[PDB]
RNA sequence: GGAUUUUUGGAGCAGGGAGAUGGAAUAGGAGCUUGCUCCGUCCACUCCACGCAUCGACCUGGUAUUGCAGUACCUCCAGGAACGGUGC
């Protein structure tokens, strides 16, 4: 049995780039490197980028504090 | 034993086989259907079988009334204000009644929501071209005497008496 | 401090409640619980682009109520003292 | 259930109804009920059939 | 205090309006802290839909009113 | 603990509205902005206000804007989206 | 700690019932597992949605978060549900 | 309180999960959580045109979980 | 087959909808009595057949006798008695005064005679190929004598019921 | 007792484009009635991209099943698409 909190801790220790999809919003997602987490699934992304699938654009913001109530799915990317 | 508010408040009401709120008013021998305002349109079907009602009239405004059981009665005339009191009346069972002429079916044409009508075991059904006259006078009815109305019967009703 | 104790002491008053779907129900507040369960008697409800309907009783939940409307002669200064 | 000395110091409902069923069975058993308890031999064959109750005899003699 | 708002309408036919615009008219038998309504032999109006015993959750409830006398 | 967090956090921005009797605006999720003086607040942002003015815009379903006034009202903290404090009472 | 509709849903496990979701999906079948948080796990279930896409699956699991209503048979509405 | 969901029988089984906004994924579950969070290793998501895209090990939260159908006989 | 409260009609039109056919069967059965339940399926095993369970057995017998071979949606349905008892009925359940019976089966017990006489209301007692049934009411005994004159019970023989003499 | 399955809400808003197309009986403004011209609100038809694909309910014709049960729904073929929702 693999826990999701242990997988999030392994992804934060590996410092790999992960993409987070929003809830009830399939057009725009976020992508970045998760540095830390909390009990409320609050992600701290360094040099994050908002990717819009409809317009095919990417806007960088930097240090972003994403709440866990909006992130619906999180996948690991190689970029 | 006339139909009053105390007889309607003491009558049994439950769910029928079609999952509709039906009140069983059978076994009362009411000579005239009246004092139906105590139900406050809370019943979807009316079970008035085995009664002595002579005219199907005197009913108040009930938008929830969709089925009316008038089987085993002596109904010989229909009221002209049936559409103003029951706009959502779709089921009308008038089997074994006292209807003899087709002219009593002329106030029944005002019910645009009526789709199922039963006029079996009546002397009006034994007359010549009774089904064609019922199809021509009431085009909104789809099932007449447990029989589906076809296009050929509608064409025969629209051809004659046009 | 707690708004539930202030809302529970507003019984026998003709108020109005506007929901999130645009339906406004005006009536006399008769029962208020800890979960803001508003039980009113002889209320009038008007939905979005619909006709107003009068009911003898109504029970609206606390999560479905968006805003409230109190009369101007309501003692809000005296009812705020716990 | 009638009030008798049998239903004394009994305070619960179901106990009372069960003891009433018991007393009913006992008394109804110990009476003499001629309708079901009787041996008639009808004159239909007049030398047979003594298993006739008190009701079948009237039906045969009617 | 008394909490008799839900106990007075017990074993009675009530019509509850949903958030999407549906209306379920059924006999309210029991409730809970999450306002879970159990409507035995309920009808769905918006057309008539035969449902029967429908256990609707309290999250999709908006308003409830009395429909008629108890059966 | 609770009083220090209410007087030192964001709720102090509400507590400056009831102590000094200032006017603040509340933008809700129904595209309506109500400007008024906050009279009673709570931990769940239950705002009971007096002398409120609510403005919005509506379509015939060109559209047009509209506004109205209420003597005393109460709004729950769920529908409150934005709360802005500005020196508008002076 | 356990509600009476929760107890009625737990007592109706093993009967042919249906669960209509908030999106309109109706999972129908035998209720194999029914927890206190309205978690309905069914075996040999059938999907009849408001979309109408009727299919048959071996196992389905619908949580109580997006569950709108539940249609149960009237075999348990008489006893011991009479209060 | 805080009872975990009954996900012991669906462990290491290929199931299809539905997420809000009309999302569909298919993969093998690798664990459970009391907050209904599921870890799907080697998951494949269905696009709008119908093509399947492999996203690898993903984590789906319980706030957007709609329905999980087991494609294997348990 | 013994008469029961549930009457099963078969050889009907299976092209109509299930709810419309159930409503038509309820409207047909409402003229003879109160219909308690209507069981109608459209599967491959129960295609084109349905049944109506009523409160009284006499209304179901009158509906089976009157609507025997009646045209229903173009096809003449055949009505008959049910083989087993209904679940709803099992859940809800749990001239002269003396009548002379002749040519009665010896294998029938007193419970079968009580179930046969239960179409009439409550009688005084029963006496047991000859039998004597005495009722408490004169009209009930007359209706039982008029109903059991040639009844369909144990069809290897014919049962005859007549009024007793003085 | 406002941080994922119930009560302090992730809800709000808008229905593709064109055509010397058609109508506001009593309800638009301006060129300061009436007639005409212009511009930010619908329905009916036609054209491109019957908006698209899906399944359920449903209507016509042909066709198969005669079977004793407590039910999401129940034969198949072809045409039409009045309805529902899903993703773009």
């Amino acid at each position: 049995m693999v826990q999701p909190i242990n997988l999030i801790f392994r992804y934060l220790q590996n410092r790999s780039r992960i993409q987070v999809w929003l809830y009830e919003q399939v057009n725009m997602r976020i992508e970045g490197c998760i540095i830390g987490f909390d009990e409320y699934m609050n992600l701290v992304l360094d040099d994050a980028e908002e990717i819009h699938s409809k317009t095919k654009s990417r806007k960088q913001l930097g240090r972003i504090m994403l709440k866990g109530d909006n992130i619906t799915l999180l996948q690991s990317v190689s970029n | 034993v006339k139909l009053t508010a105390e007889l309607i408040e003491q009558a049994a009401q439950y769910t029928n086989a079609v999952r509709d709120r039906e009140l069983d008013l059978r076994g009362y021998k009411i000579p005239v259907i009246e004092n139906l305002g105590a139900t406050l349109d809370q019943f979807d079907a009316i079970d008035f079988s085995d009664n002595e009602i002579r005219k199907l009239d005197g009913f108040p405004l009930l938008r929830r009334l969709k089925t009316l059981l008038v089987n085993n009665n002596r109904i010989c005339r229909i009221g002209e204000g049936l559409d103003q009191a029951l706009p959502c009346l779709t089921e009308l069972i008038l089997t074994n009644n006292s209807l003899v002429e087709l002219g009593d079916l002329d106030p029944l044409a005002s019910l645009k929501s009526l789709t199922y009508l039963s006029i079996l075991r009546n002397p009006v059904t034994n007359k010549k071209h009774y089904r064609l006259y019922v199809i021509y006078k009431v085009p909104q009815v789809r099932v007449l005497d447990f029989q589906k109305v076809k296009l050929k019967e509608r064409q025969e009703a629209e051809k004659m008496f046009k | 401090m707690k708004l539930v104790r202030f809302l529970m002491k507003l019984s026998h008053e003709t108020v109005t409640i506007e929901l999130k779907n645009g339906t406004q129900v005006h009536g006399t507040i008769t029962g208020v619980d800890v979960s803001m369960n508003t039980h009113l008697k002889a209320v009038k409800m008007t939905l979005k682009n619909r006709e107003p309907v009068q009911l003898e009783t109504l029970s609206i939940r606390g999560n479905n109520i968006r805003y409230f409307i109190l009369p101007d002669s309501l003692p809000l200064d005296t009812l705020l003292v716990d | 259930i009638p009030n008798t000395a049998h239903f004394a110091n009994v305070t619960q409902i179901e106990d009372a109804v069960s003891l009433w069923a018991k007393l009913k069975l006992q008394k109804a058993s110990e009476r003499w009920q001629p309708d079901t308890e009787e041996e008639y031999e009808d004159s239909s064959g007049n030398v047979v059939n003594k298993k006739t109750y008190e009701d079948l005899k009237r039906q045969g003699l009617l | 205090g008394k909490s008799s708002k839900m106990l007075q309408h017990i074993d009675y036919r009530m019509r509850c309006i949903l958030q999407d615009g549906r209306i379920f008219i059924g006999t309210f038998k029991a409730f809970d802290k999450h306002m879970n309504l159990i409507l035995c032999d309920c009808d769905e109006f918006r057309e008539k839909r035969v449902l029967g015993l429908v256990l609707l959750r309290g999250e999709n409830l908006v308003s409830m009113t009395v429909e008629g006398p108890p059966p | 603990r609770e009083e220090e967090e209410f007087n030192t956090g964001p709720l102090s921005v509400l507590t400056q509205s009831v102590k000094n009797n200032t006017q603040v605006l509340i933008n809700c999720r129904n595209n309506k902005k109500l400007l008024g003086r906050v009279k009673a607040f709570d931990r769940h942002c239950n705002m009971v206000l007096e002398n409120v003015k609510e403005m919005w815009t509506e379509v015939p379903k060109k559209p047009v804007n509209k506004d109205r006034y209420i003597s005393k009202m109460f709004l729950r903290g769920d529908s409150v989206i934005v709360v802005l404090r500005n020196p508008l009472i002076a | 700690s356990i509600g009476v509709p929760i107890k009625v849903l737990h007592e109706a496990e093993g009967h042919i019932v249906t669960c209509e979701t908030n999106t309109g999906e109706v999972y129908r079948g035998k209720l194999i597992e029914a927890e206190d948080n309205m978690n309905c796990q069914m075996s040999n279930i059938t999907v009849t949605y408001r979309d109408g896409r009727v299919a048959q699956l071996e196992q389905v699991y619908i949580r109580g978060s997006k569950i709108r209503f539940l249609i149960l048979p009237d075999m348990l509405k008489n006893a011991p549900m009479l209060k | 309180k805080a009872h975990p969901p009954e996900l012991k029988k669906f462990m290491d089984k290929k199931l299809s999960l539905k997420l809000n906004g009309g999302r569909h994924v298919q993969g093998i579950l690798r664990g459970f959580d009391p907050f209904m969070n599921l870890v799907i290793d080697e998951c494949v998501e269905m696009a709008t045109s119908g093509q399947q895209n492999n996203i690898g090990m993903v984590v789906i939260r319980g706030n957007s979980i709609i329905m999980l159908e087991a494609l294997e006989r348990v | 087959i013994r008469p029961n409260h549930t009457i099963y009609i078969n050889n009907m039109n299976d092209k109509i909808k299930k709810e419309e056919l159930k409503r038509s069967l309820y409207a047909l059965f409402s003229q003879f009595g109160h219909v308690v339940d209507i069981v109608a399926l459209k599967t491959m095993k129960m295609r084109g057949q349905a049944f109506v369970i009523f409160k009284e057995l006499g209304s179901s017998t009158n509906a089976l006798r009157q609507l025997q071979g009646f045209p229903f949606y173009g096809k003449p349905m055949r009505i008959q008695y049910a083989k087993t008892d209904s679940d709803i009925i099992s859940k809800m359940r749990g001239p002269n005064y003396i009548l002379f019976l002749n040519n009665l089966p010896e294998e029938t017990n007193e419970m079968m005679l009580s179930m046969l006489f239960n179409q009439f209301p409550g009688f005084k007692e029963v006496r047991l190929d000859i039998a004597f049934v005495e009722f408490e009411n004169d009209g009930q005994a007359g209706a039982a004598r008029d109903a059991l004159q040639g009844f369909k019970i144990t069809p290897s023989h014919a049962m005859k019921i007549t009024y007793a003499k003085k």
